[PDB]
């Protein structure tokens, strides 16, 4: 997932600019994202949302709006129990479980229902349950008293002013995510939100791993307020960011740093390559226009190629193979850009799995290692070109195997398919650097392949007067069998052809295509 | 310098576009509620009754053995009742947008029994406590504590 906003003084016009790039699967369901418009005499509320909730958590007006990425926010932990004599030690003495005989009905394949006995065993800590391999564990997840989700969200979304806004969010009903916003008035935030336990010791790290359920050392009851989480607002750079890197770099340059918070809040890994584009689209652009801030969504840069390139070109020429000495003529010669004609994109991946890893985050085979002294130019190089080599060789097989061809087009390969629409790909996995988003699936047996993960709802805003936006849902906005809109917005997608967002009364009545009346 | 004047409606109705994009006009906060409830329904009712449906702790009960292992995680972190406590706590104001929301869904099917699947038309009728119960089943049991993370 994206974010950004743009602070008045960075752009043409003078009004801020919003990025709503929210990245889930194309197939799950509770993901899906729906478009609405909401309009009554006291409010507006337009944008996206997941199907089934009642508020729009991707919205925007004629006076604000707001856009999430995942944070991770470790809001709960998993406690590793030690039984004993039917129940479990804790400060020194076996403490008994709190057991509840509960039960739920089992459909049968012929159509009725076998009753089914479950008992839920509970510690101090939370719900007990039972692994495969035989350890027990009991979860603890913090915020289960903020009844206030949705109507946070309600109100957030339909604040008057920042103030207004901020007082919503304080309230810590929304467990989690970064949330970014941005207003007619000129003011930008960013925000690392959620319910976090409040701890005296131990890392993130920590934190994630089965914590020892044997001592009300590890029993945290409290959660930190608002004031405690990293937030920006209005910085000096300008602008605020985020796409799913830690929050150590939210704007250029950087207002506070990982020493200023507790170390259980967020990781201090690496930021991914997609994440570093993001910084470096942002900061080296100034005076933005709606129109140059949509183009520069569309970035599909092969960063890993720029990182690697140099030092396994050379190498891959001096071997005997002279697949391999073709290949590596064939890469050099790549333009390192993600577009549907490119006949090295697909081997360059192929390389890139085995030289990093499946979800190519592996760093170990770096020269240089990350930094976050230099966060948007780091890791560089290959640690051991020899090796490296033996990779590439690898992936030419790989390639060969999967696709048909070393040199097979990135857009014949990599198609977008709904229905009966097919069109070619571009862009591709933000691991590799591409800002804009095609977590593409592996291929069929015929080497075509389609996202699985990646770019959904699009919208880019400019807070005019009246406000300006265009926007594009990947998957159309309806799901319902036979429904004729599914696939009709994936065409325009293929072409980065994006649609005006409208909001203004005369412009829905112009564009009207079914009226349908109601009474409640 | 001031936003441009906000409309008023006059009259409750959703005018969509040529791509399914509904457009609620509302003469109040519920009846706009209602309306987005009836938009989704129509546009992805089959999905969400199967996961409002999920989110009582009935996934299995009502779609069999590929569903039981989420009844059960729901169930043993009490989910679903949780949920009714939680829409309990709402304020007036919102619990009657909830409510709203929840008829509009079932004022669609009503209308339109035969765009909904067979095997969730035994969801109906939905409450506003569903949509608690989902977006609660979302935010802290799909997000936050998935049962990944706590099983292996
Ligand atoms: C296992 C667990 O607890 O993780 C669940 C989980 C998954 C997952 O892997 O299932 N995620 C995705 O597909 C990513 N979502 C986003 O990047 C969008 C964030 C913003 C939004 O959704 O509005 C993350 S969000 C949480």
């Amino acid at each position: 997932s994206n974010s950004w906003a743009v602070a008045p003084g960075k752009t043409a016009n003078g009004n801020a600019l919003l990025l709503q790039n929210p990245h889930l699967s194309w197939t799950t369901d509770y993901f899906t994202y729906y478009e609405a418009h909401l309009v009554t005499p006291d409010f507006e509320i337009y944008g996206a949302t997941q199907i089934g909730l009642p508020v729009i958590r991707f919205a925007f007006n004629q006076r604000m709006g707001i856009t999430n990425t995942v944070n991770g926010m470790v809001g709960a932990t998993n406690y590793r129990l030690t039984l004993q004599d039917g129940g479990y030690l804790y400060d020194g003495q076996v403490r008994p479980f709190e057991r509840r005989q509960a039960s739920y009905r089992l459909r049968q394949a012929d159509g009725s229902t076998v009753d089914k006995p479950l008992e839920i065993r509970s510690s101090v800590h939370g719900p007990v349950f039972e692994r495969a391999d035989g350890t027990a564990v009991a979860v603890r997840v913090a915020g289960l008293d903020r009844p206030g989700m949705l109507e946070q969200y309600f109100d957030m979304i339909t604040a008057h002013s920042f103030d207004d806004y901020e007082a919503a969010m304080a309230r810590m009903q929304v467990p989690t995510f970064n949330i970014v916003y941005a207003d007619r008035e000129g003011t930008i935030n960013y925000s690392f939100n959620g319910v976090a336990p409040k701890r005296a010791e131990g890392d993130i790290a920590f934190w994630q791993g089965n914590v020892p359920g044997d001592s009300s050392r590890y029993l945290w009851t409290e959660t930190h307020p608002l004031d405690d989480l990293p937030r920006v607002t209005n910085p000096p750079g300008g602008f605020v960011q985020n796409s799913n890197d830690p929050p150590w770099t939210p704007t250029w340059p950087v207002t506070y740093c990982p020493a200023n918070h507790p170390s259980y809040l967020a990781p201090q890994t690496p930021h991914s390559l997609r994440a570093q584009q993001s910084v470096r689209l942002m900061s080296e652009n100034d005076d933005l226009t709606l129109e140059r801030f949509m183009a520069l969504q569309f970035s599909h840069r092969a960063v890993m190629a720029d990182r690697t390139l140099p030092d396994l070109i050379p190498a891959a020429l001096i071997d005997p193979d002279p697949e391999v000495q073709a290949a590596a003529r064939l890469l050099a010669a790549w333009d390192r850009d993600f577009t549907s004609d490119s006949r090295a994109a697909l081997l360059f991946e192929e390389w890139a799995r085995l030289f990093a890893g499946q979800n190519f985050a592996g760093q170990a085979a770096f020269a240089t290692p990350w930094s976050l002294d230099k966060p948007v130019s780091t890791p560089y190089g290959v640690r051991d070109p020899k090796a490296a080599v033996d990779q590439l060789r690898t992936a030419i097989a790989n390639t060969k195997r999967k696709y048909g061809a070393i040199d097979r087009p990135f857009g014949d390969a990599s198609r977008m398919i709904l229905n009966d629409v097919n069109v070619p790909g571009a862009a591709g996995y933000g691991n590799l650097g591409s800002f804009r988003v095609f977590t593409w699936s592996d291929p069929d047996e015929n080497g075509i392949r389609t996202p699985v993960h990646g770019e959904t709802w699009v919208a880019m805003i400019e807070f005019s007067t009246p406000v300006r936006a265009y926007g594009l849902m990947s998957y159309g906005n309806s799901r319902q069998p036979g429904t004729t809109h599914y696939s009709d917005q994936i065409e325009r997608v293929s072409r980065a052809d994006f649609r005006e967002l409208l909001l203004r009364r005369e412009q829905v009545e112009a564009a009207v295509q079914e009226r349908t009346p109601f009474n409640f | 310098q001031a936003p441009i004047a906000a409309y008023k409606p006059r009259s409750n109705e959703i005018l969509w576009d040529g791509y399914g994009v509904p457009h609620i006009y509302g003469v109040d906060a519920p009846s706009a509620f209602y309306g987005y409830g009836w938009a989704q329904a129509r546009s992805h009712g089959d999905n969400i009754l199967r996961l409002y449906g999920e989110a009582r702790g009935k996934g299995a009960e009502y779609w069999g053995p590929d569903y039981e292992q989420t009844t059960v995680w729901l169930l043993t972190n009490g989910v679903p009742e949780r949920a009714q406590q939680w829409y309990a706590q709402q304020s007036p104001d919102f619990r009657a947008n909830l409510d709203a929301f929840a008829a509009g869904i079932n004022a669609y099917a009503q209308q339109n029994p035969d765009d909904i699947s067979p095997e969730v038309r035994q969801v109906l009728p939905v409450s506003g406590a569903d949509v608690v119960a989902h977006a609660h089943r979302l935010m802290n049991f799909l997000y936050v504590a998935s049962p990944g993370r706590t099983l292996g």
